[PDB]
């Protein structure tokens, strides 16, 4: 088999600058590399084939080149919708071998999420659970940490994390966290808060509600 | 139009086979190959085989060569690849891929099959609807939200309005925990829309055939 090593495996660029994936082979494979584009949910997107040929319909900024085991894709100004991943491959011999992929983010000033809690509905009670909801919306960077307390009291079991991908119209991302409790032991209990901590504050942001109060 | 249209999404049992289809629509005569790729966990990909008169006829990755069998209807330009053996790793989303020979590229492929493998059972999910905490609101937006918990298997879709409520919404992806996943999703209008304006969580379940509407509602005391 022809093996295939690809760097980075990710990498944050800012608008307008030249990004530069490189990609090599196992083998001289007589320039039977193509580069591909892959957006979230979506299929593979040939970008260039034959190691530098390009295509209708792909914008002038992207450009291939290398021959023997080294080739590099090249985006000369990065714009918004090149936020994706990315994936060599060779195809001299099948099986044909696609790179491990690189991860391509947009650099942005950093943001402070924007903090919702949600108490659970009463549809949920009725059938007997209860989970407490928090949105933390539209922060920079990616790095953030949930804490939940219950009576002011940290709680850590029963929590399900979720991270969108990196916001393809403004580069923040979200992530959003739920406490599921049974409905009698959230009724054993008055004050429910979820508390961020992000590199926009020395102090956590913090929302809370009592399970009474209106 | 020129595509490639592949079968619904899929749930089988550990140690059965399932068969999945892609249709060539448009394409010119006497060009006919397909090409099959698996992607794992939206990740890496790796290919599976190919048909193709131009690169040898019907051949297989060693991997996949016991398990995979590679077929087509030439009179619709309908490819079929059958798995059996199937494990938990065999889990992903397959592609097809159709060359084309001018230089060549896969300048087409289909929209992607998920095939989930697991003996756990299908399970519609349920659906609540997030309103904000009671009590009159303080600043010029709102955030509502959806929670769609306890569901088996992937996927779900979920909309906003039905569709027409787009901006400001953040949907999250699942996360399964005991044979069961949760999603959730958020939107954000000006306080002058909600609750003057109506806004309502869809949700469908295909593996149960579930359509589900939520109204978002201001809460009680
Ligand atoms: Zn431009
Ligand atoms: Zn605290
Ligand atoms: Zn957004
Ligand atoms: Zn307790
Ligand atoms: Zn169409
Ligand atoms: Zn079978």
């Amino acid at each position: 088999d022809i093996k295939m090593t690809q760097s980075p495996s990710s990498m944050y660029v800012s608008l307008g600058e030249r990004v530069t994936i490189t990609c090599k082979a196992s083998q001289d494979i007589n320039r039977y590399l193509s580069w591909f584009q892959q957006k979230p949910g979506k299929s593979p997107k040939t970008l260039i084939y034959r190691a530098n040929r390009m295509l209708d319909g792909v914008p002038s900024r992207f450009s291939g080149s290398g021959s023997g085991q080294d080739y590099s894709l090249t985006i000369s100004s990065l714009e918004y919708e090149d936020m994706g991943n990315y994936y060599c491959l060779q195809y001299d011999e099948f099986p044909f071998t696609f790179g491990s992929g690189t991860k391509l983010e947009i650099k942005r000033a950093d943001a402070a999420p924007t903090v919702s809690i949600f108490p659970p509905s009463s549809e949920q009670l009725t059938s007997g659970g209860a989970s407490v909801v928090c949105f933390l919306n539209n922060f920079y960077p990616k790095d953030i940490n949930v804490k939940w307390k219950i009576d002011g009291s940290e709680r850590q079991n029963g929590v399900l994390n979720s991270w969108t991908d990196q916001d393809s119209k403004d580069s923040t991302y979200s992530m959003s966290s739920t406490l599921t409790l049974t409905k009698d032991e959230y009724e054993r209990h008055n004050s429910y808060t979820c508390e961020a901590t992000h590199k926009t504050s020395t102090s956590p942001i913090v929302k809370s509600f009592n399970r009474n109060e209106c | 139009e020129i595509q490639l249209q592949q079968s619904g999404p899929e749930l089988v049992k550990p140690g059965a086979s399932v068969k999945v289809s892609c249709k060539a629509s448009g394409f010119p005569f006497s060009t006919y190959n397909i090409y099959w790729v698996i992607q794992s966990h939206g990740k890496s990909l790796e290919w599976i085989g190919y048909i193709d008169p131009y690169n040898g006829g019907t051949s297989y990755n060693q991997k996949f060569r016991g398990k995979a069998t590679l077929t087509v209807d030439k009179s619709s330009s309908t490819a079929y690849m059958h798995l059996n053996s199937l494990t938990s790793e065999d889990s992903a989303v397959y592609y097809c891929a159709r060359r084309w020979y001018t230089g060549d590229w896969f300048a087409y492929w289909g929209q992607g099959t998920l095939v989930t493998v697991s003996a756990a059972k299908t399970t519609a999910p349920s659906v609540y609807p997030l309103a904000p905490v009671c009590g009159d609101t303080t600043g010029s937006s709102v955030t509502l939200g959806c929670l769609v918990k306890g569901y088996f298997p992937e996927p779900v879709t979920l909309t906003w309005n039905s569709g027409s409520l787009s901006s400001g919404v953040h949907t999250f992806p699942a996360v399964l925990q005991s044979d069961l996943y949760t999603l959730s999703s958020s939107v954000t209008v000006t306080s002058s829309t909600w609750p003057s304006q109506s806004i309502t969580c869809n949700v469908a379940h295909p593996a149960s055939s579930t359509k589900v509407d939520k109204k978002i509602e201001p809460r009680g005391p």
